């Protein structure tokens, strides 16, 4: 039931509920071979933050959310502290394992 | 690299002849070391390679 | 909760239909499905003409697949008459028997139907159920409800109608929002019209639940994507049959545009129509109530919606909604015929906050020393640099009002970001409110430690304020403070992490 939020750069199409967020492409990773080499206008994204285990060195941050957007559940009061807040929230996220897995 | 257990000599490989080369003075110490080439580098493969 | 109609056909997707109907044909099949579906969507074909002599020319009279074609597209065609001989006639005669599939009987009879031909119409139900014994599978049990959709109410159709409640139970429901046939789409979307249609001219009102009709509707909407002539001539025909019939029509109620920054407007707007997205201009529909969310009470009631060209309008500028969410429950009434008429929706109000009177503020941590305080609002940025470390302690005190009403407000979000000028690391608190919703942070650097790494220097401070209901959400940049944690012995092996860095003769 979690999503994403971010009540700055909510896209005007969204349902009334600023969960479809627009990526800012700086957030974008720095690595063309996993991004590709040509610019990218902005990108939409709807669904749910992950946060990557600082305990794993190998984890690839790939798209970080903005400084502002945040996971909670969008109906209920902020009683908690977030699971994601700010630039942690991670939008998507890659692995390469020791055997070169992806 | 040039290790028996902490790196004794690191240096760039150049790019020579289609190859990666490099000719250096092993060290004034004895005993069974490793080369090792160790390119780490985001979103390319992982390449480890030790003799 | 009984269901709305969850998929329909938009102003697009009727659209849409007619261009993946108005397509060339290529055979007396394609011609039908075409001309059959435009004309179930009641759409015409400009060179009806042409298209008469293409069925003339196709028509091989000795063929039941070309004669049925032509028969029903030469009926959906105007004027469209066509020779046919007493050798066809006996042969659409003989194609009713025991020695034929009901699919043979179904062509032979909507042949003769289309033409105009008599029929044993009691001996050809009596073929069809012999051989619908037989061919009890779905289809044949589809093509069987179209044959009683021509036979003659003089027939003991009852037997074939029984076929429905048995249909009805060898519907597939994929959870509580969708009903169809394992046959899929087509199928679905046949035995609709078929059974629609077969209701209409026996003159019984069908048997199938409304709420079961609009799970169907629903699975046969499911995908807009109709790639053969059949699938279109089938999901037109379906379409056709719910846009206007003698018993059920689907009320379609949606409201106009997004229905979720109503506050500029104060203005409610509904649209009301039938699967085909055509207004229910007779119609009549009213706001039986309105309730809170925040406190589930009423606040309004039995208030009366106005037709006001396509839509129906109701004002309520006179009504102060405050901010939050709020449930209309709003009803279509008028013709009887109305299925799912009845339809709860959720309106949300919206407005804009107002930070006021914001302090500022440092404590010496010992008290031997009075507050030192600076008056700050938005937007205007504090002057000076603000200290916490070892002896001062740091903190904010601001209040959050509506701008319009001057209630208190509490929004989803509300969190202070510190920014690290130099190494652009952030640390994020959140402020939370006493029971006078007062906001109050403090920090104390002793403390937070393991939240700030420990790490000292000039952080810029951020208010980040906003919420789903608020119109204008606020990211200022109030101060800029300078955090001196007492001085860490080695930090150097916390920071280890960053490991993507780029003899002789004597």
């Amino acid at each position: 039931k979690t999503a994403v939020i971010d009540h700055h750069n909510y896209d005007i199409s969204d349902l009334g509920q600023h969960t479809l967020i627009v990526a800012d492409t700086e957030n974008l990773l720095k690595a063309p071979t996993i991004v590709g080499k040509s610019s990218l206008n902005p990108i939409l994204f709807r669904g749910v933050g992950m946060v990557a285990d600082p305990d794993n060195p190998l984890v690839l941050d790939i798209l970080t959310g903005s400084s502002t957007s945040y996971s909670f559940f969008p109906d209920k009061p902020i009683t908690q502290y977030p699971h994601a807040v700010g630039k942690n929230t991670l939008l998507i996220a890659g692995l390469q394992a020791r055997n070169n897995a992806r | 690299e040039f290790v028996r257990i902490d790196p004794f000599v690191r240096t760039f490989l150049k790019k020579k002849g289609g190859k990666y080369s490099v000719q250096f003075k092993l060290p004034d110490v004895y005993g069974v070391f490793q080369f090792k080439v160790d390119y780490n580098r985001l979103g390319y493969t992982h390449l480890y390679s030790s003799t | 909760w009984a269901l709305t109609p969850t998929h329909y056909l938009t102003k697009h997707d009727v659209e849409r239909l007619k261009a993946s109907l108005d397509r060339p044909f290529t055979n007396l099949e394609s011609a039908f499905y075409s001309i059959v579906g435009l004309s179930s969507l009641g759409a015409q074909v400009p060179d009806a003409k042409k298209a008469c002599t293409y069925i003339r020319s196709n028509l091989d009279p000795s063929n039941v697949d070309s004669l049925f074609y032509a028969a029903q597209a030469s009926q959906a065609l105007s004027g469209c008459e066509i020779s046919i001989s007493n050798e066809t006639k006996d042969l659409l005669l003989a194609a009713v028997s025991e020695d034929s599939s009901v699919t043979q009987i179904y062509h032979a009879v909507a042949a003769l139907s289309g033409f105009g031909l008599p029929l044993a119409s009691q001996e050809a139900l009596s073929a069809l159920t012999a051989r619908l014994s037989k061919e009890e599978t779905v289809l044949a049990t589809v093509q069987a409800l179209q044959t009683a959709s021509h036979l003659s109410q003089q027939a003991d159709l009852r037997s074939i109608v029984e076929e429905i409640e048995d249909l009805v139970a060898r519907l597939d429901e994929l959870g509580g929002v969708y009903l169809q046939f394992e046959e899929g789409l087509e199928t679905t979307a046949l035995f609709v019209a078929a059974t629609y249609k077969l209701m209409d001219h026996v003159g019984t009102e069908p048997s199938i639940k409304e709420d079961q009709v609009i799970q169907l509707m629903n699975a046969i909407f499911s995908k807009k994507n109709f790639e053969s002539l059949s699938e279109a001539f089938s999901v037109a025909s379906a379409a056709a049959v719910l846009s206007h019939n003698r018993y059920h029509v689907p009320v379609v109620v949606v409201p106009e545009g997004s229905a979720s920054d109503t506050h500029e407007q104060a203005i409610l707007r509904l649209q009301v129509t039938n699967v085909l997205s055509q207004p229910l201009t007779q119609a009549t529909v009213k706001l039986e109530h309105a309730k809170s969310v925040a406190s589930r009470a009423t606040v309004l009631q039995k208030t009366s919606f106005t037709p006001v060209g396509d839509v129906f309008e109701l004002n309520f500028m006179n009504v102060k909604f405050s901010s939050g969410y709020y449930d209309f429950l709003v009803e279509v009434e008028g013709d009887n015929r109305y299925i799912a008429n009845t339809v709860e929706l959720r309106v949300k109000i919206s407005t804009e906050v107002g930070i006021t009177n914001v302090d500022l503020s440092t404590v010496d941590k010992d008290q031997s020393i009075a507050p030192k305080t600076t008056r700050v609002t938005y937007p205007a940025k504090a002057k000076g640099t603000f200290i916490a470390d070892s002896h001062q302690n740091f903190a904010l005190f601001f209040q959050l009002v509506d701008v319009n009403t001057g209630a208190e407000l509490t929004p989803h979000q509300t969190f202070v970001r510190l920014h690290n000028q130099k190494t652009g690391q952030e640390v994020v608190f959140v402020a939370e409110p006493d029971n006078k919703n007062v906001y109050k942070f403090e920090l104390d650097t002793s403390e937070r430690k393991i939240e700030f790494d420990s790490a000292s220097g000039t952080y810029t401070l951020y208010l980040i304020i906003g919420d789903a209901t608020l119109k204008n959400p606020i990211l200022w940049n109030v101060a800029d403070v300078v955090i001196k944690f007492p001085e860490e012995e080695a930090p150097s092996t916390v920071l280890s992490q960053n490991l993507f860095t780029p003899r002789e003769p004597e």
